[PDB]
């Protein structure tokens, strides 16, 4: 009789976990919303076509929805809790007849100046023009990475001979995916790092890195993300899609909590 | 949200009509049986004054 | 067995049954009317993420 | 490249009404056979009580 | 799932997407009279400048 | 301005149909659950009487 | 792929929480703890079943 009754009260808690869980994703959506339509709009921005009054427009409408993150993170309660606040620390649900047998949940913060939002950025001191081009001999370029997962990963990039400063970048985006690279006006690249699986600071070398800027590691978060020049534009739709993949896996883990629980219900009912 | 708060607001102030149903049946059957031991017992008294007149 | 009143067991399972069928039948009458079979992550986890970055 | 991926954006986010509408067919005679299972599982309890009135 | 009649989650799921598309809806049959995709500041706030600078 | 406040003449006095028709089908099931209650609650009465004729 | 193994070992924990959870009014069914019970099925001593759950 008392595991009959536990079990009943077991259901009612397993189901409160499910509705925290949908209820996060709720607002998951439209956090992945409002991150898709900053991406879409920073690479209207990345134009040259506009002058600084139509980008001074978009980091005007950009502000606006990074106000949005910022509230939504706050908003969303669930009767007086704060689900995306961060202060919602590991809640375990009970969801057994006995006790002890609880499962943990955590929902990580997702406030725009979140670290895990945004990532490491790299500068190149010195710029090169349209006139340049990549001289042989120089064009070897390796970066030493830490990595979450199999981590100490060198990459070496050799350089087409004869390419100028954008198709260099191009170049560096094809061959791998830990590193986004874009100029901004001068020819100065900017490497990104997404914080979330590439956490550390990345090393550069080879004869193409000294005859660029090494640069310093500098951290961006969404907070800080600010489009005025097309320079900010390139370096931002970079942010954006760290901050797309880092939302779109928390979501996923959201949702593997639900199935969880979905197949917990059942399995206690049965 | 307040569409999943909504869903929140069932099961926790809301009844399922399909397991309350049968809860209110059982005790409907549960009052009928209950009451008919009573008109059962009656009889006990009665034909314990019956050994003597 | 035990033809009783306090315990209904085909009622049980009754209920059992039906709560898994309004759940999916619920699951459904959301994927008509937004037309995506994947809207929230526990559709389909994997495919939520490769879907959004399509 | 777009005219692509949007396809790829089908059957991996958008839902076929061919085969979700029989999924929600089915379902709605699911739940009502099941439903119409509890009409008669309720008056099990009753029967037991009929031998004895 | 919970079978009761005061709260109905797949028609409350049904309106909210009801209203995702007649706005939607409503935001073309406007933009097909008008012949502008750019009509008020919230459809595209950079194309609303350059599109009165041009 | 007059299209717009016309638009704003509405969701605050105009009604919808999506949520109001649920609202009254909603009041429509609760008034038969209620007045099918009463069938059941006038026999409790006749229960009482029945253990004695 | 990272996601997917997410929801394998969020899985992988159900496995091991149901192993150890199903008890039948404290006892373990499926933890492995539960050795060949024997049950006595007839009128006299001696003519139990075996039974064993892995």
């Amino acid at each position: 009789n008392v595991q009959s009754r536990g079990l009943g009260v077991a259901v009612r808690n397993a189901n409160d976990g499910i509705s925290m869980a949908q209820t996060a994703e709720g607002a998951m959506k439209e956090t992945t919303n409002i991150l898709q339509r900053m991406r879409d709009l920073s690479l209207q921005s990345a134009n040259g076509s506009n002058s600084k009054a139509d980008r001074v427009a978009i980091q005007e409408e950009i502000t606006a929805l990074n106000d949005e993150l910022n509230r939504v993170a706050e908003t969303t309660s669930f009767g007086g809790n704060k689900l995306l606040n961060g202060t919602f620390a590991t809640k375990s649900f009970q969801i057994g007849a006995d006790n002890g047998e609880a499962v943990m949940l955590n929902i990580k913060d997702m406030r725009s100046d979140n670290a895990l939002m945004g990532g490491k950025t790299y500068q190149a001191a010195n710029g090169k023009d349209k006139n340049w081009g990549v001289e042989a001999g120089k064009t070897d370029l390796t970066i030493t990475l830490k990595d979450k997962r199999e981590g100490d990963v060198t990459i070496s990039i050799n350089a087409k001979e004869g390419d100028d400063i954008e198709e260099l970048a191009t170049y560096i985006n094809g061959q791998t995916d830990m590193i986004k690279a874009s100029v901004d006006e001068e020819g100065k690249l900017q490497l990104f790092t997404d914080n979330n699986r590439i956490d550390g600071a990345a090393t550069f070398g080879g004869a193409l890195a000294g005859e660029l800027g090494i640069g310093a590691a500098q951290d961006v978060t969404v907070d800080t993300l600010d489009v005025t020049t097309v320079g900010g534009a390139q370096e931002s739709v970079a942010i954006v899609d760290a901050a797309l993949k880092y939302v779109d896996s928390h979501r996923a883990e959201l949702g593997a909590f639900q199935n969880r629980f979905n197949h917990a219900i059942n399995n206690l009912d049965n | 949200i307040n569409e999943n708060v909504n869903a929140s607001k069932s099961r926790i102030k809301d009844t399922d009509f399909a397991k309350e149903t049968t809860a209110l049946t059982k005790a409907q059957i549960l009052s009928q049986a209950s009451s008919s031991v009573l008109a059962q017992a009656k009889q006990a008294p009665n034909s314990a004054l019956a050994l003597l007149g | 067995m035990a033809v009783n009143v306090n315990t209904n067991v085909s009622a049980m399972t009754a209920q059992r049954y039906l709560t898994s069928a309004t759940n999916a039948q619920q699951s459904s009458m959301e994927r008509l009317s937004s037309g995506y079979k994947i809207n929230s992550a526990k559709d389909d986890a994997a495919g939520l993420q490769i879907s959004n970055r399509l």
